[PDB]
This record gives C-alpha cells, sequence and structure tokens, in this order.
RNA sequence: AGCUUUGCGCAGUGGCAGUAUCGUAGCCAAUGAGGUUUAUCCGAGGCGCGAUUUGCUAAUUGAAAACUUCCCAAUAGCCGUGACGACUAGUCGGCAUUGGCAAUUUUUGACAGUCUCGAGACUGG
C-alpha cells in the first residue's frame, strides 16, 4: 500500500495514459490536459534510484461528461514525441479485490 | 495487405533460405572479409548479407549470446559444486 | 503420434489422470424409408 | 451443476423481474386508462 | 478440475481436427484408438 | 482386474505396471546431472528456465498480473492433480 | 368495463446471422422498380460501389504484455567430554559442544487379514 494514490481521490476520475516517451512529459502532460478544464493534478510516473520515466501517467478530470470527450479527443494525439494511449484507471487495491474475492465463490 | 507488405511477405522464404545455408554462404572464403561482428552476438558477417543480419539478429535477440554463455557457465558451476570433493577442489569462483 | 489405445495400454484408462473417449461416428445419422409407388425418402435424425 | 445455473437462475429471475418492473411502472395504473379512455371518446365538440 | 488431460477418439479422422481445435489447451494428450467402443449399442437402447 | 493381495507386494506392481505409473586419472564415473528446478523443487521445463534465467539476466521480472495468472496456474495444476459423478448421481432427485 | 385489430417504441424467452444484415452521399423508382407463371396481368424498391461498435475473460510468444527483485552472515532429547558450582575418588544441578543414538526392557514398530454373539476364535501352508 504505496501512500502516495491519495492525492488525487475527490471522487473523481482518472484516465491511464500510456506508452509516453521516457526522455520528456514530466510535466508536458499536465500542460497538454490543463486547456481541459482547469487545474487539475496530472502525474507521471518516473521511478526513483533512476529518474527514468516507466511509461504510463494518471491525470485525474473533475468529471465523467468532461472525461469522455477529453479522452475521446486525445486519444494516440502527439504529446511530447509518443502517441499517448488512453484507458480506465484500474485501483485494484486491498478493499476492492478483497469484495473481488468475495464475489468469485459467489 | 498492401504492394510492399506483398513484396515482404513473399521476401520471407529468402529470409529462411538465406539463414538456412548461413553457414556456407557467410563464410570468408565466399565474401573476402570486411568482418562485421554482429552486435551483441559473437557472430561475425563476412559480406552485407542484410537478409542473414535481419534473421541472426532476430535469432540472437535480447542478449541470447550473453545467456547461452550465463547458463552453460552457471551450469557447469553447478555440475562442479555437485563434484566438490571427488576432485579435490576447495570452491568454485564465478569470476567476475 | 502417440501409442494409440491398444488392448496392452488400455490399462492407462483408470489411474488419476482424467481420460474422455470421444465417439463421433453416431453423430450424423439417416433412416432410408420407402414407400412403393412414387419414390423414396431419407430422413436426417438427430446423432451423440 | 445446479449451482451455476442456479446463480444464473437468480440473475435471470432478476432480469424477467426487471422486464415485469419495467412494466410495472408505465403501466396506466387505475385512472390513466380512464383519463385516456375519456380522451378518446371526449372529442372536441 | 474437470478438464480432462487425454483424449481418444475411436474414429481415426478426428485427431487431426482435434489438434486444431483444441490448441487453446496445449496441456491434454489426443490420441486414437486400436479398440473401438460399440456406442451405438448406446442408440439401441431405447432411453438414450 | 488385480487386487492389490493382503500378505503380497508384487500385485501392487502388476497394478502399477498395468496402470503405466512406472595422468593416472582416479577412475571413476561422474554422475553428472544437469538439473534445473525452481525454488519449490519442481523440475523445470526449458522455456521457463530460460524464463527464470533472463529474468535474473536483465534484472527485471514479470509484472503483477503475469505473475498473477503464472501463480493461479501452478496451484492449479496442485488443485487439480491433489485429487462431480456423485452429484451427477444425487441429481439423477429425478 | 372487458375483449380485440393495426402501426410504432421498450424490454424478455427463443431462433437466425456472409445467397445474412445494412450504408449509399452515385443514378433510377409508384409521373412505375422489376417481371419467362396467368400479360388489357402482376406492383416494390432496383443497379452498381462500399461495409460489417463496446465490455469481460482465457491462452500464447516475448526478458519485459504496462495501474504508481536477488544474494551473504548470524539469531529465533539422551549418552560422553570441559569448566563452574554444590554435597560427601564418589554423587547431584545447570550451562557448553569438538563422537554416537534401527539388534530382546522402551523412540525406528508382532503386525496384517478373517469369522462369531462390549467379548472371544482362525490364518499368515
Amino acid at each position: 500500500e504505496d501512500p502516495s494514490l491519495l492525492e488525487w481521490d475527490a471522487d473523481d476520475f482518472r484516465i491511464f495514459c500510456g506508452d509516453l516517451g521516457n526522455e520528456v512529459n514530466d510535466d508536458i502532460l499536465a500542460r497538454a490536459f490543463s486547456r481541459f478544464p482547469s487545474f487539475l493534478k496530472a502525474k507521471v510516473i518516473r521511478d526513483k534510484r533512476t529518474g527514468k520515466t516507466k511509461g504510463y501517467g494518471f491525470v485525474s478530470f473533475k468529471d465523467p461528461s468532461d472525461y469522455v470527450r477529453a479522452m475521446r479527443e486525445m486519444n494516440g494525439k502527439y504529446v511530447g514525441s509518443r502517441p499517448i494511449k488512453l484507458r480506465k484507471s484500474m485501483w485494484k487495491d486491498r478493499n476492492l479485490d478483497v469484495v473481488r474475492k468475495k464475489q468469485k465463490e459467489k | 495487405l498492401t504492394n510492399a507488405q506483398r513484396s515482404g511477405l513473399n521476401q520471407i522464404p529468402n529470409r529462411r533460405f538465406t539463414l538456412w545455408w548461413s553457414p556456407t554462404i557467410n563464410r570468408a572464403n565466399v565474401y573476402v572479409g570486411f568482418q562485421v561482428q554482429l552486435d551483441l552476438t559473437g557472430i561475425f558477417m563476412h559480406g552485407k548479407i542484410p537478409t542473414l543480419k535481419i534473421s541472426l539478429i532476430q535469432i540472437f535477440r535480447a542478449h541470447l549470446w550473453q545467456k547461452i554463455h550465463e547458463s552453460i557457465v552457471m551450469d557447469l558451476c553447478q555440475v562442479f559444486d555437485q563434484e566438490l570433493d571427488a576432485l579435490e577442489i576447495e570452491t568454485v569462483q564465478k569470476e567476475t | 503420434t502417440e501409442p494409440y489405445l491398444s488392448s496392452q495400454n488400455y490399462g492407462e484408462l483408470f489411474s488419476n489422470q482424467i481420460i474422455w473417449f470421444v465417439d463421433d461416428t453416431n453423430v450424423y445419422r439417416v433412416t432410408i424409408h420407402k414407400t412403393f409407388e412414387g419414390n423414396l425418402t431419407t430422413k436426417p435424425i438427430n446423432g451423440a | 451443476p445446479t449451482k451455476v445455473e442456479a446463480h444464473v437462475r437468480a440473475q435471470m429471475a432478476k432480469r424477467q423481474k426487471a422486464h415485469e418492473e419495467a412494466n410495472a411502472a408505465r403501466k396506466l395504473t387505475a385512472e390513466q386508462r380512464k383519463v385516456k379512455k375519456i380522451k378518446k371518446l371526449k372529442e372536441d365538440i | 478440475e474437470e478438464q480432462p488431460k487425454q483424449i481418444i477418439v475411436t474414429r481415426k479422422g478426428m485427431l487431426d481436427p482435434l489438434e486444431v481445435h483444441l490448441l487453446d489447451f496445449p496441456n491434454i494428450v489426443i490420441k486414437g484408438s486400436e479398440l473401438q467402443l460399440p456406442f451405438q449399442a448406446c442408440l439401441k437402447v431405447e432411453k438414450f | 482386474e488385480e487386487p492389490i493381495v493382503n500378505r503380497g507386494l508384487a500385485a501392487a506392481l502388476l497394478l502399477c505396471q498395468n496402470k503405466g505409473l512406472l595422468k593416472e586419472k582416479d577412475g571413476y564415473k561422474p554422475d553428472v546431472k544437469i538439473e534445473y528446478v525452481d525454488e519449490t523443487g519442481r523440475k523445470l521445463t526449458p522455456k521457463e528456465a530460460f524464463r527464470q534465467l533472463s529474468h535474473r539476466f536483465h534484472g527485471k521480472g514479470s509484472g503483477k498480473m503475469k505473475t498473477e495468472r503464472r501463480m493461479k496456474k501452478l496451484d492449479e495444476e496442485a488443485l487439480l492433480k491433489k485429487m462431480l459423478g456423485t452429484v451427477a448421481l444425487l441429481q439423477e432427485q429425478k
């Protein structure tokens, strides 16, 4: 249980962008998504002891109406130097895969 | 598929032909040497045979030469640890 | 090609490894029914 | 074999029950039939 | 747990399509049979 | 058809065989066994022995999802090989 | 008030799905498409071109199939022996580790099968 997932959630929806260029995009992704709609929090997973980007990034949007238009418009859109690929966030943490294992046997 | 993709799909059997006859085409008698060693692989390629370069790189992709040497070294030290005392060996040392 | 199930290899049918037999001969079967004046029918029937 | 299609039996009971729910609302309850029979029979004289 | 890992075809013209249709299960063994078993006798009993 | 006969072993062999469950050098025989195993002791397939070698070579193992599939696959083998007919007989209630 | 018809919409059971289902922005079409049957009769789409979303799960290759690891060192019964100690060369208690622990009194198995109404009998050829 990493103590960093708790900086986006306000029951808001997270888009998962991957296939991103590891030489850049630390705040380029925020720059690109900031036009729709306002100030938000968008991270990029750059792993420690290396400073290298692991690819994927999480942009947390205020609305699931905002989300559909953002996803449809910026799918494959040239961002830094690799076309971003967009999916929905998993967040399969403990309190949901316990429920999933309880739903397995039922 | 596109005309270029149909071209490449018909050059695939030339790739398997070149890879098949590689030990007698990629020798030094056949192409006088400008011996370019293949990258991260111990193969020398006498003559620029680019089809053979692609096939032998795709065989030895993902550092297979070093993995083969590492597996053979570690399996041989497994043999020498299995047969330590009955050859009068103190220990083995996997050299750096 | 695996050793076909002979009468000296069928003893391996009954160990812990679960084995199935698939007999597909009776899948497609017909009945050939005559009336004398007119013609002759063949009815495809169900199989297993 | 009874357990899995017992689950899906409860789920198809849920499905047929939801069909009967969507027929249960939007039903012309007891007097919406009466006002629609009235607006059928009472013309615009 | 109930899937087999050994399947025996009575009629020899079925193990070659069974090789194709069971590439999702490479763990299973598709052998032919030298002994054929009369499962048309199952058709002959009135219940089946 | 062979019973494991009380006071007898050889009928169990005829059962299991039926079921198919069977310089001045030193001067010696070095029985080299070259064997690939995981930590559990299982004899390892050469594809996955190379996979263990290459995980240790590259220093980067599998992801989380492929380890979930692989681990659940190994306990699928464990749950399968440690063993609905009685349930079918009880349902055949009609 | 009940029954009921037709068209449309919704959902549900089932069936079908490459001689199936459609799009057509190009043209033609009830001011008639298309007609060998019945033609002073029938009456609906036709020709071309072009197609046939989404979620979940499995399996494979691949080093890696994308949601924020390996390795080293050490710690976690009894008979002898060495000291320390206690009590009279002997005895006892605890501690420690430098050999051993399948041959009748124990911890490396006289057990296993059978039969009769909690109790006995038979066999191991």
